[PDB]
């Protein structure tokens, strides 16, 4: 018995990551095994760690956590440093609009576990962590139970399947901070401290948990690994466009008919995501904007872009929040400002005061209480959150809002007169 | 002085023994404490600090940093209401209205019986089912007042 | 050193003795065993007289785990009444349907078994010991060969073990497909390089066994207890479970339960507790219709509150628990039992040879709806007449389970006779 | 006349020298022979008998008695399928059907290439993991055809 969870809709054209997770329930080890589960693990343990790294590299797999970094390359960087090494599954998923990782965790936990074991073996880590956000309690209990199932079937512990490889997976819980998804803050949290990002370099792959080489990978990234081993890298790379190959999860929300998670190839366009897969808009209203989480704002003129990690592609985590013609962009922008206000960790001065002032002033603007100085100040602070920032949050806290100022000037002007 | 009840102390010791190093268990322990008491009592932090072999200073800082922990109000059930972009767009305000009609309280307030506290939170990662709320560990889509009323009736 | 693939049988203990290590599904080698205090019982034993060790095992109330529940100390006493040389045999033939308890000690904690064999061999004055492992346990065989070499290298086997003047070699023999080779006299015949044909008893092995010499045959589980009795003393051992049926017992549970596996439990546990409290209840929460005690007995759902002990009203045997639920066809299940005995009679005794064959042949016709009235009456007759003139336990019990199903599930059988 | 290859005769000699008496090694020798040739050649038994210092018909009787030994069919891989009660109850027939779909044979049969033989056996002592099968020495639980197919592709 687990806590109640809403039954998020899930749909796939590829039947890989969502092969089981398209059905909204826990799939336990027996169902997983019936689908040929843990056979990729068995094949992996008959390969050298170095061969596994090579396969993941050649697959073109990129991280699903936002930065799109080539996963094989990350692993290679870690293993060039002396052991011991650590492997961390980032299940902090707290960016607005983003709910792709939880359906893997909650419905097909063994897919994730199998990926963690193969990955840990690949980089020579004997201890792995899942850091799951505190607001996913069901995920936490489901993962603990799945780990025990795996122990019982001999997929975890010492000398796994007679290979000589030892692994324990520890499940840690967050406690309400979005910044703990940032890889260095996540590590600080795992060490029992406040989630404060660290100055990089060094990067975790060189000095991470307890100062040792550490690979941090997102849930979705890791869930690809069993497929790469099972199919082989060459067959995986046949999926979708050859430069951005394999499945991608797209969490779609807001004013669409069928909000939920879609498993699609990355040559899919944003227009197709909204209109072909997600069933179009509520009431068939015109699309006004798409927010890529709390990161970017695309206009209705930018819907024909690929959902890949190219320069002109959508990128990020594939998070798609749809606003239609009657939605107030300034009200929306305020919500984004409020998010960053609540999540800055405060270490860096322009980020600390800038995220606060951005939300404070924008609220005044929205409520029609802003002076001329508040207007000029809002503009200034929006452009000055980034300086001296040591992590991605400070770098992006002004970005979406700046884009709404550029793309929807007429809506902002209505508030200025107000 | 303050002492942890035996059933609680057992759980705490289990968490402390779970990871390779004791101090890694700090968040799990604090979750456990808040679960047990309905809040983090300030008096609890000194003995937890000792169990973790950490300075009290360190523990206090950690409690203050993480938004889920609450040192101020005891509540049996925390109603976490998402106030982020997607939920807002799809009807957070109607949920808050329904909550006020049913419980008589606004965000940040506790019912006079100590039973329910409304806690505004950032995105709960269920945006496709907006507007979202949790009641302790249980998570739900808000549909209507009649539906919310039925859901809350399960928490006694 | 890689071994053949083995399925990872689930194991759970409330006592943490026999399954302290074997609850984890992997080979525990000697260094890991030593870290847990392994082989200290052997050292203690070698500082005791053989007679004192027999006396402790007697006072422990240890009974055999191979099906008969014979008191182990008593057996050893019988053997040492007879002039040496003597032989010690570990019975690892485990081939009864439902029974997979022994293999997890062999495959996961072999040094527990080896330590037990050394102490046992010392107690009865045997300088040569044998493990007879069924042929269908190839992994167990290779794991045991390697463990014996590890024990030799650390000085626990060979000549003059730990300066005691006690010499021991353990030889590992393999079976080749016959269930009957678990019967202690047929095992000995097989060890002598012949067909596994039971001998007429008396004499019993303890008097005349391997090469006609005093021979103690004990089951794997029985032997695995011996290090604990020495380590703890017989008082602390006897404090485990009820004082008349004390100590751990292993229960292999299979069929229609949620958590099939091996349970280490005390013998005051009830059948109902084994199924519902430990094995997680039934698949689909369906009603228990019957439990088969391997291929020996059939308990109905009205008999679930019995203790898992060796009392008259207790479950007994090897503690094998096969669970059938309400939709399981009892006649189909009885056929599988009949087929097992048909395939395993060694054929020496006429009623057993012809009876096991006819019971199967006739029950198949009944099952397929092709039995004449004479086939029906013949089935009943032959089921009651397998036992006469039998010289081993197989002939004595080949009809027992099937008879119980006729007595306890008449309505199900009647449906077949009508059709 | 038939003569063992040297490397085999070495192993037979190892077994014969292992026990205190030569004749005790008869079953280890027969396993070794069957491992080597994929069956017990009828013509192998005479020279085995000589090394064991046993009459030929003693050896013949032992081969006849023990069900694991096969004098009729050469097979590289023996797929031993348990047909006893627990496996039957939990899905022997699904396994057999899956084997027929993949390999094209029923129990008792060998593939035309001589690679696989299905051998029905009594309880394999793994009843909690029913339905059980072996491929030579390796033992597995059958879960599904997809799972079985991947296992068998490991034997070339
Ligand atoms: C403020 C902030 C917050 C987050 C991140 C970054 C920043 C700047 N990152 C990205 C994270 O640091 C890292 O890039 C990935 O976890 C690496 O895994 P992949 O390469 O994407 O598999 C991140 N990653 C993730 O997997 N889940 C999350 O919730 C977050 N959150
Ligand atoms: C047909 C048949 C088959 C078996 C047995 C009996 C009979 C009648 N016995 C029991 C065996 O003869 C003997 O009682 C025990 O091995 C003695 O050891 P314990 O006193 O139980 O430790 C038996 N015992 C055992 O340890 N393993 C086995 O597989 C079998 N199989
Ligand atoms: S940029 Fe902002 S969130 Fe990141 S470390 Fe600096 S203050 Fe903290
Ligand atoms: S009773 Fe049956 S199995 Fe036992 S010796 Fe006689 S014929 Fe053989
Ligand atoms: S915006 Fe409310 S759950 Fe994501
Ligand atoms: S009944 Fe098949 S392994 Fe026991
Ligand atoms: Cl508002
Ligand atoms: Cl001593
Ligand atoms: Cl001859
Ligand atoms: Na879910
Ligand atoms: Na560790
Ligand atoms: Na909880
Ligand atoms: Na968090
Ligand atoms: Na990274
Ligand atoms: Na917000
Ligand atoms: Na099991
Ligand atoms: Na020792
Ligand atoms: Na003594
Ligand atoms: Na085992
Ligand atoms: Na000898
Ligand atoms: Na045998
Ligand atoms: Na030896
Ligand atoms: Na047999
Ligand atoms: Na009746
Ligand atoms: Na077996």
């Amino acid at each position: 018995s687990y806590p109640a969870i809403p039954r998020i809709y899930a749909e796939t054209t590829l039947n890989m990551l969502l092969k089981r997770a398209k059905k909204p329930r826990v799939h336990s080890i027996d169902e997983y095994l019936k689908d040929g589960g843990y056979q990729a693990l068995e094949k992996a343990l008959n390969m050298s760690p170095e061969e596994i790294i090579d396969w993941v590299d050649k697959s073109t797999l990129r991280g699903g956590g936002g930065a799109g970094f080539p996963t094989g390359k990350k692993w290679k960087f870690a293993v060039q440093n002396p052991g011991p090494r650590y492997f961390i599954c980032n299940a902090d998923e707290s960016e607005p609009g983003t709910f792709k990782d939880r359906i893997i965790i909650e419905r097909d936990p063994h897919l994730l576990i199998e990926g963690i074991i193969i990955s840990s073996y690949a980089i020579g880590a004997n201890e792995a962590y899942i850091y799951i956000r505190g607001e996913y309690p069901a995920g936490y209990y489901i993962l603990r139970d799945a780990i025990e199932e795996a122990k019982k079937k001999g997929f975890l512990g010492k000398n796994i399947l007679g290979s000589g490889f030892d692994l324990e997976i520890y499940v840690a819980r967050g406690a309400g901070a979005y910044i703990c998804g940032e890889e260095t803050a996540l590590i600080e949290s795992l060490e029992g401290k406040r989630g404060h990002p660290r100055l990089k370099p060094p990067y975790p792959v060189q000095k991470g948990l307890w100062g040792k080489p550490t690979v941090v990978n997102n849930v979705e990234t890791i869930a690809n690994v069993p497929f790469i081993i099972s199919m082989g890298w060459e067959e995986y790379r046949y999926i979708g466009p050859s430069d951005y190959a394999g499945p991608k999860l797209f969490p779609v929300s807001g004013k669409v008919k069928k909000p939920g998670v879609y498993e699609l190839p990355m040559n899919t366009t944003l227009r197709e995501v909204i209109f072909k897969y997600a069933g179009g808009t509520l009431g068939n209203k015109k699309v006004k904007a798409v927010f890529s989480g709390a990161l970017d704002c695309f206009s209705s003129e930018e819907l024909d872009i690929p959902m890949d990690y190219s320069p002109l592609g959508f990128g990020g985590t594939g998070t798609v929040i749809v606003l239609t013609e009657e939605d107030d962009i300034v009200e929306a922008a305020l919500k984004i400002a409020e998010f960053y206000e609540h999540e800055t960790c405060g270490q860096c001065t322009p980020c600390r005061v800038g995220c606060y002032e951005q939300a404070n002033l924008l609220e005044k603007i929205y409520k029609g209480e802003a002076t001329e100085q508040d207007w000029e100040g809002f503009d200034f602070v929006n452009r000055n959150i980034q300086p001296t920032s040591i992590c991605g949050l400070g770098a992006v806290a002004g970005r979406l809002i700046r884009q709404t100022l550029e793309k929807f000037p007429e809506e902002w002007e209505k508030y200025r007169k107000k | 002085e303050f002492e942890f009840p035996e059933e609680l102390k057992t759980k705490l010791q289990e968490h402390i023994n779970y990871f390779p190093k004791k101090r890694q268990a700090i968040l799990l322990c604090l979750h456990e404490i808040q679960n047990y008491y309905g809040y983090i009592p300030p008096e609890s932090l000194k003995p937890l600090a000792d169990m973790l072999e950490l300075p009290l200073n360190h523990v206090e800082g950690v409690v203050a940093f993480y938004d889920m922990f609450d040192r101020e109000d005891k509540a049996k059930y925390r109603i976490r209401v998402c106030v982020s972009i997607v939920c807002h767009l799809m009807g957070t305000n109607k949920l808050l209205k329904a909550l006020e009609n049913i419980l008589g309280i606004k965000p940040g307030e506790v019912t006079p019986d100590g039973k329910f506290k409304i806690v505004p939170v950032q995105c709960l990662g269920a945006c496709s089912e907006a507007p979202v709320f949790m009641v302790n560990d249980d998570e739900y889509k808000f549909e209507s007042e009649v539906q919310l009323n039925e859901i809350l009736s399960r928490y006694t």
